[PDB]
């Protein structure tokens, strides 16, 4: 799925 | 309801006529839980925390300082509908996500709250189960709305649902598993307003799939995209590339952003029907974000992002809330694939040059509709809308093809895993996507076609690509692929990667790679 930004 | 005032803003929620709440909380999880275990039973968060966790949770104020300085006239802003969708979410994150909506959203300004049921299989959800939703809702304001979609249509099929139902001149849509910020829906009803053809996120913020710790900071402003065909925020080499008055912007201001990270966004309704909605041709999760950011601002659209909206949301960690068939997500980046024109050979090639039933009858109507409507080129997309991107033109593509070495007659091998982490080898050529990599100019990059976030390192490995000379290569004239920082080639002498010093002379440092010369026009795969 969507991951966050790093 | 009754008892209304500040972090209740539409009265105290789920209370029975007895003065009791509606919902048990549930005992503090077990001691001895092993998350992996959780995760997987939850899909993707920890439920048993969800379940002991209150769903009126106060949550920390993610926003900016300068943010909470500013004044709303609620009485001059639109209302809105609020669209939550969802397949087989937990009562508790989901009550959660209405609770906080409820308690955060001024009533003056908040049209209704529509809940769609995407075909849920729960009993809890289900009106042929235990009936505790609808039960529930009974003890919610009559604004909350539950409409059900009689099979699983996916979240285009469900957020559509929800959209023809909305009522307001503006909707937003929310996932199932949020908190929000204070007061996140006025700065998107403020810049909707002003210009219909806006299109505004909130700044996505975090809640920790194990701990339930809200994190702040979770997906920004500007955010572009990889060739994976997936949502991708900017990178420091690529905030780098904007405007000087653009790279550290003011806290407040509303940023444009080339893609968005997909359902947490809000829209004024009648130019959402007429800049193509949604494509309901998409099936179950996949890539709409993407092909509705494209079409977005092709047709006439601005996306941007608004900076003092804030909402949390629960990122799935270790599992999947549910199961989408294989070939769903595949399908959906071929008909996105539509509206990238040239580009989309590049697109085709790294998620595997795919032949799947893409609906070639469907895919046709709509570009019909992107003709009439005189949308824009995905050519003029990367020149004015992700000018920052590594590929603006496909010239930015020299190389796409085999790394042979013909002293020892083998080519370069991914190893049967383009994620990074793992060596690169030497194999006999054998023409498959596996022995076929590609060359980013802009950033030195050599990657394998499967993976444009997988960077060759002199080490002879593959890592997460950064815009840094940690992972610059030049291909030299002679053909050597030389590491810029270091000054040495890469030899292939013995089967084994190493770096030397560069010799044209030296037959194991000299590389061929086919050039990346595609054509004008992407044809689409037969089906
Ligand atoms: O067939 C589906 C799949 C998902 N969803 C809902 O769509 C939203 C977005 O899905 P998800 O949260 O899994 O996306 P992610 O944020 O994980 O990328 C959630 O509220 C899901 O419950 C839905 O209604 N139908
Ligand atoms: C989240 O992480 C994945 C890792 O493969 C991708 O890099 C994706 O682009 C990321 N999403 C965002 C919003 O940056
Ligand atoms: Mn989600
Ligand atoms: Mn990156």
């Amino acid at each position: 799925g969507t991951t966050p930004s790093p | 309801l009754e008892g209304a005032g500040p972090g209740r803003l539409h009265g105290r929620l789920g209370i029975k006529p007895d003065g009791q709440p509606g919902y048990t909380r549930a005992p503090s999880p077990p001691t001895d839980l092993s998350m992996p275990q959780a995760l997987a039973r939850g899909g993707g968060f920890n439920l048993y925390l969800s379940d002991h966790l209150e769903l009126d949770r106060t949550a920390p104020d993610a926003r900016h300082a300068s943010c909470r300085q500013l004044h709303y006239d609620l009485s001059t802003l639109p209302k809105a509908s609020v669209i939550i969708v969802f397949y087989n979410e937990p009562f508790s994150t989901l009550m959660r996500s209405v609770h906080s909506v409820l308690n955060g959203t001024p009533p003056q300004i908040l049209e209704e709250l529509i809940l769609v049921d995407d075909g849920s299989t729960l009993p809890y959800i289900r009106e042929d189960g235990n009936q505790q939703l609808v039960e529930y809702l009974k003890l919610l304001p009559a604004k909350v709305r539950l409409i059900r979609n009689e099979v699983r249509k996916g979240i285009v099929g469900a957020r559509m649902k929800g959209i023809r139902a909305s009522r307001a001149p503006i909707f937003a849509i929310l996932d199932s598993h949020i908190e929000v910020s204070p007061q996140w829906l006025e700065p998107l009803l403020l810049r909707i307003k002003e210009d219909s053809r806006r299109v505004v996120m909130p700044q996505i913020d975090g809640i920790d799939a194990e701990t339930f710790k809200h994190i702040a900071g979770g997906i920004g402003c500007k955010l572009g995209f990889l060739w994976k065909l997936m949502e991708h925020s900017y990178e420091g080499h690529q905030t780098a590339r904007l405007p000087p008055e653009e790279r550290q912007p003011s806290p407040t201001d509303f940023q444009t952003s080339p893609a968005m990270a997909g359902g947490l966004f809000a829209a004024n309704k009648a130019f959402f029907f007429d800049v193509g909605a949604y494509d309901e041709d998409f099936q179950f999760w996949g890539t709409e974000n993407l092909e509705l950011s494209f079409r977005l601002w092709q047709c006439g659209g601005v996306l941007e992002c608004a900076p003092c909206s804030r909402v949390y949301h629960i990122f799935r960690k270790g599992g999947s809330g549910y199961s989408s068939p294989g070939d769903s997500i595949t399908i959906n980046k071929m008909r996105t694939m539509l509206w990238m024109d040239e580009y989309a050979d590049l697109a085709w090639r790294v998620i595997g040059k795919p032949r799947v039933n893409y609906r070639p009858e469907s895919l046709e109507k709509r570009r019909e509709w992107r003709k009439r409507k005189g949308c824009k080129s995905f050519r003029w997309f990367m020149e004015n809308v992700f000018p920052e991107g590594d590929v603006v033109t496909l010239d930015d593509v020299p190389y796409l093809g085999p790394l042979r070495n013909d002293k020892i007659g083998m080519c370069l091998d991914n190893m049967g895993w383009a994620s990074p982490g793992h060596a690169v080898g030497l194999e006999y050529c054998h023409g498959g996507d596996t022995q076929t990599f590609m060359f980013f100019r802009k950033v030195g990059h050599v990657m394998p076609v499967n993976d444009d976030e997988a960077c060759l390192q002199p080490s002879g490995r593959l890592d997460w690509c950064r815009g840094t000379a940690q992972f610059w290569w030049d291909f030299t004239s002679s053909g050597q692929l030389m590491f810029r920082e270091t000054k040495q080639c890469l030899s292939a002498f013995g089967r084994k990667l190493r770096m030397v010093e560069c010799d044209d002379t030296d037959p194991y440092q000299i590389w061929s790679w086919t050039a990346y010369n595609p054509p004008d026009t992407f044809t689409f795969p037969s089906v």
